[PDB]
DNA sequence: GCATGCATGCGCATGCATGCAT
DNA sequence: ATGCATGCATGCGCATGCATGC
């Protein structure tokens, strides 16, 4: 939040006081920014599943709002990926993965009906 | 809160009726309440009471009786409790959450004036050789029941706080009124589920009565007749339409 | 005397309302709707009472609910500064002015006094409440009776009194989970009860969506 | 309990136990009866009241002033108090017996314990209402008309609250719709309307059931408002 | 299973009133 | 004759025990 901005300003002032300089220069701001970033720790649980789910939700909601079935969705996703997959083995593996993910989303997560 | 020549009346009535004395006394207990002959007989037995016995070894045998009434709403239990309160000489009403264990049982307070510790009597201590009526008995907490257990067993209260210890007499009798856990008495379920009380508490009670509001047309007709006859009544010597 | 003429001349301006709306909270960036609602609350309305049977109040109570870091307290501080009779209090505790009336010997003057709540002291004024969801049972009951009946009844230490509490209430609050969820209703996102929410005329919802341009402008300010 | 009344659910909308409910003499239930023509009347009435509050404060048609009404009520309460008569007592006896028998029959047929029982307390409440009606006229004895009015009021309030054919018919429609619908299937509103009109049920009941299901969240709109689908 | 709300004893100092020993 | 120690509330600060609510 903005409290982080105030903390950054305070840390820059503290660093300037430490170095006895009369003005705040970008080095102190960079140090404060680095320290604040190192303070934050990411949560460990998966990202690929979230990205695929978000893409599916975005596509389905765009289709619904602008104006398909499960097979149509899978075909559209494969068509979009076409430029990214070079071999048939990877294509079929990704197809199985997305089919399982869609089944989980429809049945387990209840996100899609 | 006695006459002189009513002794002759008492002697004549006794020597005449003999066996019918108990039946007539039970029947005329409360005209305002219709039915419930066994409950009236039990209340009369409470009014009369048993005999306390003391033996050579100092053992004590209780002589008081305890009765618990359970039933559907609007079966005139609170009315009976109020009538007992009015008629009994030393009658004390104590509802479920109205008084706690410290109020029912005497306590110790340190006097600031002299620095000593004194005893303040509780509700049951005051009602020696009397009657204590407890409406909404089911709402009472477990600890209060445990405290009441000693009085119901031997009619004595033991108190001890460092520097003072005493035993007070609590030879009293208890009326209790409670509602079923389900609000209305379920006919199909066993009485154990409906009452929902531990075996020790029921055992320490002497009599258990179950009252039901059976919607029989003849009983309803008789009850309505009695209720409206009582409601239409006006005291003699009072002008009709007078306020109060 | 000349002030009245100046006010009348200002009222003749075609954009007086926009000027008044923009004047509130100069140090707070954005939130035009909040400022407009606060202006409407400050100007107020007119109570009505046909005979002595049906009373209708004219005060406009305002409730703001928002995520942390949205400067909810600054609006309350500015309103306290502007208002001639404004009483500020917090539901967290250790407030300078209490929210419940009581009779006590004052620690300073050592005299037997009856101190009323902030609602009574704010009669014909403004009452600002911060941390509206941290209140206890007594404060909630007092606020409910002051908002419904517009009066406070006291029965303590042999004293039985009824006091008027005609005031306008402005409150600030945060969501239950620390972040507003659009998928749920406003009632489900606040610890308050429906009858309390129903009293407020204006409800404002503040969110912290990441807009790079707005964030850059706020940082510059 | 749920914040707004659910007509089809009937009971379980009251959290109070039957014990505390037996003490109350009368229980009234108010619902938001949504009529297009009614809302306009309410809005116009409110606006007219707001406008006329500033100018005039006068009785509409012979209405008593607040102070006069207060003094009159106090005088009536202080002065006299009436009691019932024999014929009214017999009529009330017959009506109470019939009502209790009907309540027992309804409880047996519905196979569910009513949350609003009928006991001697209700009879005493009716007696009290009749006595109040007689007291209102300063008469020393009540008449049959007062008893009839008290019985009408007690019926309209208590029997309507407790018995809460329209609602049973709505329950029938709800059961039929639950049996016909399936999870994940789509149904057109016209199909439902045609199916239930061929069964000769009123359209308003169907619309009310659909609105209640929408409130609960079982029914959702797929394509605009023409086709519905079932959720849980 | 524990922290907290609500009495209650403990120890103390402080203020207001009065009653008379040096 | 006069100034002071004491009896009687009352605030202050504290610890301790009983009940309950999550
Ligand atoms: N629009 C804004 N313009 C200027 N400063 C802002 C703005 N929004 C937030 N701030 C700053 O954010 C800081 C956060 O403190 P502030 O008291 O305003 O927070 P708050 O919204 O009341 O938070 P809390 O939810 O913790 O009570 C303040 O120093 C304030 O100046
Ligand atoms: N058998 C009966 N005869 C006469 N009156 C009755 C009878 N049963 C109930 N009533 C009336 O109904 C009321 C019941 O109230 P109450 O005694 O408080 O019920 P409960 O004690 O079961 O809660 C009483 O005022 C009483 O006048
Ligand atoms: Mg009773
Ligand atoms: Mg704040």
């Amino acid at each position: 939040t903005v409290r982080q901005l105030e903390s950054m300003i305070r840390l820059s002032e503290a660093m300037a006081r430490m170095h006895c300089c009369d003005e705040v220069q970008p080095k102190h701001v960079k140090e404060a920014f680095r320290l604040l970033n190192k303070s934050i720790i990411r949560v460990e649980t998966f990202s690929e599943y979230c990205r695929i789910s978000n893409l599916i939700v975005l596509h389905l909601r765009k289709v619904e709002e602008e104006e398909l079935k499960r097979s149509e969705l899978v075909n559209w996703y494969l068509k979009e990926i076409e430029s990214e997959i070079d071999s048939e083995e990877e294509l079929i593996n990704k197809k199985r993965i997305i089919e399982k993910v869609i089944h989980r989303l429809t049945h387990y997560d209840h996100v899609l009906i | 809160s006695f006459s002189a020549e009513d002794i002759a009346k008492i002697k004549k009535f006794s020597k005449t009726r003999s066996k019918d004395i108990f039946d007539q006394l039970a029947k005329s207990l409360a005209p305002s309440i219709h039915g419930h002959d066994y409950v009236k007989k039990a209340i009369l037995c409470l009014l009369l009471g048993g005999v306390e016995r003391d033996l050579e070894n100092g053992s004590h045998i209780r002589g008081d009786i305890n009765i618990l009434l359970i039933g559907d709403p609007s079966v005139a239990k609170s009315q009976l409790l109020r009538y007992v309160l009015c008629t009994a000489p030393r009658a004390i009403p104590t509802t479920g959450r109205g008084s706690s264990g410290v109020g029912l049982t005497a306590a110790v307070t340190t006097d600031q004036e002299t620095g000593e510790r004194r005893l303040e009597a509780g509700a049951m201590v005051l009602a020696d050789r009397g009657v204590v009526c407890i409406d909404e008995f089911d709402k009472m907490s477990d600890m209060d029941r445990t405290a009441i257990h000693e009085v119901m067993e031997q009619g004595r209260v033991t108190i001890a706080k460092a520097g003072i210890h005493a035993r007070l007499n609590a030879r009293c009798s208890v009326l209790a009124a409670a509602n079923p856990v389900y609000g209305r008495y379920d006919q199909y379920k066993t009485p154990m589920e409906n009452i929902g009380l531990q075996d020790s508490l029921l055992s320490r009670f002497d009599l258990l009565f179950i009252m039901l509001d059976q919607m029989d047309p003849e009983q309803d007709r008789e009850i309505s007749d009695h209720v409206l006859r009582m409601h239409r009544y006006r005291a003699p010597g009072e002008q009709d339409g007078d306020a109060m | 005397d000349e002030d009245v003429k100046m006010i009348t001349s200002l009222s003749k301006d075609q954009q007086i309302g926009e000027k008044i709306f923009a004047s509130i909270a100069p140090s707070i960036y954005g939130h035009e709707d909040i400022k407009r609602g606060l202006a409407l609350a400050l100007f107020g309305g007119e109570p009505k009472n046909p005979g002595g049977k049906h009373k209708v109040r004219g005060d406009i109570n305002v409730l703001l609910c928002g995520d942390p870091g949205t400067a909810k307290s600054q609006f309350l501080k500015y309103i306290e500064k502007v208002s001639s009779r404004a009483i500020f209090t917090t539901g967290q505790g250790a407030s300078a002015v209490g929210l419940t009336a009581y009779v006590q010997r004052h620690p300073v003057s050592r005299e037997w006094t009856l101190e009323a709540g902030a609602l009574v002291l704010a009669d014909r004024g403004v009452c600002l409440i911060d941390e509206f969801d941290k209140m206890n049972d007594q404060d909630r009951t007092s606020i409910h009776e002051a908002m419904e009946q517009q009066s406070i009844s006291i029965s303590k230490a042999g004293i039985v009194t009824s006091l008027q509490a005609r005031c306008t209430v402005i409150a600030a609050a945060n969501p239950i989970g620390g972040r507003y969820d659009p998928s749920l209703t406003f009632s489900e996102n606040v610890d308050l009860t429906e009858p309390i929410i129903s009293r407020f005329d204006i409800l404002c919802v503040v969110r912290d969506t990441v807009d790079p341009v707005q964030d850059e402008m706020l940082a510059r300010f | 309990v749920f914040g707004r009344w659910d007509e089809t659910k009937g009971e379980d909308n009251i959290d109070f136990m039957p014990t505390i409910l037996s003490r109350f003499d009368m229980i009234f239930i108010v619902k938001d009866e949504h009529n297009e023509e009614r809302d306009v009347m309410l809005a116009k009435h409110v606006i007219t009241l707001h406008v006329s509050a500033l100018t005039q404060t006068q009785a509409v048609e012979g209405e008593i002033d607040l102070a006069k009404l207060k003094k009159f009520i106090a005088y009536c309460r202080v002065k006299c108090g009436p009691r019932l008569s024999a014929e009214a007592a017999e009529k009330l006896k017959n009506r109470y017996i019939i009502m209790r028998s009907g309540a027992r029959q309804h409880e047996r047929d519905s196979d569910r314990r009513s949350s609003i029982p009928i006991t001697v307390r209700q009879l005493e409440a009716i007696v009290r209402i009749a006595e109040a009606l007689s007291k209102m006229k300063l008469q020393p004895f009540a008449t049959e008309a007062d008893v009839e009015e008290a019985l009408r009021l007690f019926q309209v309030s208590t029997l309507d609250a407790a018995l809460s054919e329209d609602q049973e018919m709505l329950s029938r429609i709800e059961k039929q719709l639950k049996r016909r619908f399936a999870i994940g299937s789509q149904v057109s509103e016209h199909s439902i309307i045609k199916d239930f009109t061929k069964q000769k049920y009123p359209e308003h009941a169907i619309h009310k059931v659909l609105q209640l299901m929408l409130r609960r969240g079982e029914i959702q709109h797929r394509m605009q408002r023409k086709v519905l689908y079932r959720l849980k």
